[PDB]
C-alpha cells in the first residue's frame, strides 16, 4: 500500500505551496492521483506524476481528499492498492473565527480546557489544528444560538504533547475542505509537575506613580522565567551567585502575580506556580 | 509489568 | 541463579514513507514474552510466550494502556530531540529505551535500569542508586535538569523495586519449566583444509538454553584468546540458541588442540578433541 | 549520525538432513538504523511467506533480528541478501552446510 503524505502541511494557505509524495517500493516512484467521488478515476485525465506533485501557488481547487496508486509493471492490474487519504484543507476563504481558552490558556498536566471557536459567520463546521502538527484538525459541527455560531473542543488529559499554539477555522456547507482565514492564534501551556519557583518584589509589594521589578528565582536551572498578572510577560534567567537562577520583570510606573520556570527549547511547558504576589498601588 | 512512562525529554 | 526481565522499545521517524513507528518487547532472561507494535492492527500488548497467555483479561487491559502511553511520550520525545540537537524535520531518526531490573536467586533486587538511546547512542541514563541521572551530552543535560526539577527518579526507584521485581517473580513462576530450565549444548568438531599445510578446526554448540555460553580453543593449555574465530551467539529458533569458535592449526597437529565448552546446562566442563 | 553494517548467519535449525523437514535462518545483528531488508532465497529467487522475530535490540543499542521458514533441504543452493543503508548493493551469504 503507498504511503501518500502532504508536505510541509496538509493545512495550506490559499496562494501556498503544498507538494504530495507518494511513496511505494521504496521508491517516491510513477504515481496518479484520485479524489474521493472520483473513486476509480484518475484525476487530470489520468496524469502519471513523476516524482511528487507540487501544487504551488495553492487555490480553492486543490481542496480535497486524495488517494495515489503508484507505478506496478510486474502486477496483474500494473497498479498499486489505493493509499492511505490525505485531506488538502486550503484556509483563507472565509473571515476568522474567534478562539478562546476556557478556563484559561494555562492548564495544569493532567486536567482539561475546552477551546471554544466562534463566528458571526454561519460556519457548518468548525476545525482546531496546533501548529506544526501532522494529525488532522479536529473537526466538530458548528451550534447555532443567538446570532453566532460555535463550538466546543475538550482537550486534555493535559500534557506536552497538547501544548502549543492552536488555530480555529470555519468551513460552509458544500465546501468543506475550503477553511476561513485562521482565527488569532492561542498558545495553550502545560504547568507542572517541575518546581514551582519563588516571587519576590523590589522593593517590596507596597507601592503607591512608583516603579517596581518583580524577581523570579529558583534552585532548579530554568531559563525561561514567566510573569503572570491575575488581570504575559517573558524573560531570559540568569545565573546568580547562590548558583540560582533569577530574571527581574520591571512593572511601573497593582495585581496579582504569579510565575513559572521554563526550559531551553520547550516553549509550552511550564512549573507549578509561584505561590501568588499581590501587588498593591 | 510495563512502567509508566510518562515524563518528556 | 539471577534473572532479568527488560522491556525494550524503539522509536522511528520516517518523514514521507510512513508514520512514526514504535516497537516494545519484553523480555525474561533470553525469552520473548510481549510485543507491541504501533503499526500493527491489534493496538494491544499481545502475548508472545505460551506461559503468559493465562493472564486474565484486566493483565492486557493494564498493559496495553501503559505501553500506548509510551508510544505516544516517545513519539512526542522524537520531536523534542529535533529541536536539542536542531536538525531538520525531513530526516529520519530512532529513539531507544530499555528499562527493567534483575534478581537474585533468592529473588531480591539486584540492579534496575531506565536508559536512553539517540540515533544508537547514549542519551540518559538512571544511575545505580536509583537516585541520579548521567547525561551523555549537552542535549540530554537538559533532560536531566527536567527530570531533577521533576523528581521523577523517585517515581522510576518505586517501579524497580516493587512492580518490577513483583512481575519478574511472577513470571519466573509462570513459566518456570521453561525459565528455570537449563538445556545443555550439544556439542561436535568440523574440520576443513585450508591449504596443504593448514586446516580449520570449529567446535560447535548447538540446542542450549540460556544462550550464555563459554567456547574456547587450547592448545598444550594456553587459550588461543587471540587466534580464535569466535561467531556471536545466534537463536536456533525454537528458544535455544547456537554459537561455534574456530581456531586455525597447522595440519597434522589437531590433536594438541582442545574445544572447551562451559555452560550451566553442562554438569562438567566438556574438553573435545578431534579424531579423524 | 553512527551507521552501523549487519553481520549476517545464514544457518539451519536442526542439523540439515537430506528429505527432513527443518527451519532456514538467516539473523541480523549489530546494526543500526533499524531499517532493513532480508530475503531468504532458494536458487537466487525470493522465498515467500518468511516470518520474522519482533525488532529488539543489544546492550549497545544495535538491531538484531531472525527471519526464518520451513525448507526441506535437497542436493538447492540457498542464500540470505540484505539490504542496509550501509550497503550501497545488497549482500548475499550462501548457506552452507559444511
Ligand atoms: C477521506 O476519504 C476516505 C476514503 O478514502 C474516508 O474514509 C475518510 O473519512 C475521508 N475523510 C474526510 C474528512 O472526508
Ligand atoms: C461551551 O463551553 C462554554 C465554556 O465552558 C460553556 O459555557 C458552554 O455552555 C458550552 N457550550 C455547549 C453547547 O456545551
Amino acid at each position: 500500500k503507498p504511503f501518500l503524505s502532504a508536505w510541509p502541511s496538509a493545512v495550506v494557505p490559499r496562494g501556498g505551496h503544498v507538494t504530495l509524495r507518494c511513496h511505494y517500493r521504496h521508491r517516491f516512484n510513477n504515481f496518479m492521483l484520485y479524489k474521493e467521488d472520483r473513486i476509480h478515476i484518475p484525476i487530470f485525465h489520468g496524469r502519471i506524476f513523476q516524482e511528487s506533485f507540487n501544487m504551488s501557488p495553492v487555490t480553492t481547487a486543490h481542496a480535497g481528499n486524495y488517494t495515489c496508486r503508484g507505478s506496478h509493471p510486474h502486477s496483474p492490474t500494473g497498479w498499486s492498492a489505493p493509499s492511505n487519504p490525505v485531506v488538502i484543507m486550503v484556509t483563507g476563504n472565509h473571515r476568522k473565527p474567534s478562539l478562546l481558552a476556557h478556563p484559561g490558556p494555562l492548564v495544569k498536566s493532567g486536567e482539561r480546557v475546552i477551546l471554544q471557536c466562534w463566528s458571526d459567520i454561519m460556519f457548518e463546521h468548525f476545525f482546531l489544528h496546533k501548529e506544526g502538527i501532522s494529525k488532522d484538525p479536529s473537526r466538530l459541527v458548528g451550534q447555532i444560538h443567538d446570532g453566532v455560531s460555535k463550538a466546543n473542543f475538550s482537550i486534555g488529559p493535559m500534557m506536552l504533547a497538547l501544548a502549543g499554539t492552536y488555530r480555529c477555522y470555519g468551513s460552509v456547507t458544500h465546501t468543506p475542505y475550503q477553511l476561513s482565514a485562521p482565527s488569532d492564534p492561542l498558545d495553550i501551556v502545560v504547568t507542572g509537575p517541575y518546581e514551582k519557583p519563588s516571587l519576590s518584589a523590589q522593593p517590596g509589594p507596597k507601592v503607591q506613580g512608583e516603579s517596581v521589578t518583580l524577581s523570579c528565582s529558583s534552585r532548579s536551572s530554568y531559563d525561561m522565567y514567566h510573569l503572570s498578572r491575575e488581570g504575559e510577560r517573558r524573560l531570559p534567567a540568569v545565573r546568580k551567585v547562590n548558583r540560582t537562577f533569577q530574571a527581574d520583570f520591571p512593572l511601573g510606573p497593582g495585581g496579582t502575580y504569579r510565575c513559572f520556570g521554563s526550559f531551553r527549547h520547550s516553549p509550552y511547558e511550564w512549573s507549578d506556580p509561584s505561590d501568588p504576589l499581590l501587588v498593591s498601588v | 509489568t510495563y512502567q509508566w512512562i510518562i515524563r518528556n525529554w | 541463579g539471577s534473572h532479568s526481565m527488560r522491556y525494550f522499545s524503539t522509536s522511528v521517524s520516517r518523514p514521507g514513507r510512513g508514520e512514526p513507528r514504535f516497537i516494545a518487547v519484553g523480555y525474561v532472561d533470553d525469552t520473548q514474552f510481549v510485543r507491541f507494535d504501533s503499526d500493527a492492527a491489534s493496538q494491544r500488548m499481545e502475548p508472545r510466550a505460551p506461559w503468559i497467555e493465562q493472564e486474565g483479561p484486566e493483565y492486557w487491559d493494564e498493559e496495553t494502556g501503559k505501553v500506548k502511553a509510551h508510544s505516544q511520550t516517545d513519539r512526542e520525545n522524537l520531536r523534542i530531540a529535533l529541536r536539542y540537537y536542531n536538525q531538520s524535520e525531513a530526516g529520519s531518526h530512532t529513539l531507544q529505551m530499555m528499562f527493567g531490573c534483575d534478581v537474585g536467586s533468592d529473588g531480591r533486587f539486584l540492579r534496575g535500569y531506565h536508559q536512553y538511546a539517540y540515533d544508537g547512542k547514549d542519551y540518559i541514563a538512571l544511575k545505580e542508586d536509583l537516585r541520579s541521572w548521567t547525561a551523555a551530552d549537552m542535549a540530554a543535560q537538559i533532560t536531566k535538569r527536567k527530570w531533577e526539577a521533576a523528581h521523577v527518579a523517585e517515581q522510576q526507584r518505586a517501579y524497580l523495586e516493587g512492580t518490577c521485581v513483583d512481575g519478574l517473580r511472577r513470571y519466573l513462576e509462570n513459566g518456570k519449566e521453561t525459565l528455570q530450565r537449563t538445556d545443555p549444548p550439544k556439542t561436535h568438531m568440523t574440520h576443513h583444509p585450508i591449504s596443504d599445510h593448514e586446516a580449520t578446526l570449529r567446535c560447535w554448540a548447538l540446542g542450549f538454553y540460556p544462550a550464555e555460553i563459554t567456547l574456547t580453543w587450547q592448545r598444550d593449555g594456553e587459550d588461543q584468546t587471540q587466534d580464535t574465530e569466535l561467531v556471536e551467539t545466534r537463536p536456533a529458533g525454537d528458544g535455544t540458541f547456537q554459537k561455534w569458535a574456530a581456531v586455525v592449526v597447522p595440519s597434522g597437529e589437531e590433536q594438541r588442540y582442545t574445544c572447551h565448552v562451559q555452560h550451566e546446562g553442562l554438569p562438567k566442563p566438556l574438553t573435545l578433541r578431534w579424531e579423524p | 549520525m553512527i551507521q552501523r553494517t549487519p553481520k549476517i548467519q545464514v544457518y539451519s535449525r536442526h542439523p540439515a538432513e537430506n528429505g527432513k523437514s527443518n527451519f532456514l535462518n538467516c539473523y541480523v545483528s549489530g546494526f543500526h538504523p533499524s531499517d532493513i531488508e532480508v530475503d531468504l532465497l532458494k536458487n537466487g529467487e525470493r522465498i515467500e511467506k518468511v516470518e520474522h522475530s519482533d525488532l529488539s535490540f543489544s546492550k549497545d543499542w544495535s538491531f538484531y533480528l531472525l527471519y526464518y521458514t520451513e525448507f526441506t533441504p535437497t542436493e538447492d543452493e540457498y542464500a540470505c541478501r540484505v539490504n542496509h543503508v550501509t550497503l550501497s548493493q545488497p549482500k548475499i551469504v550462501k548457506w552452507d552446510r559444511d
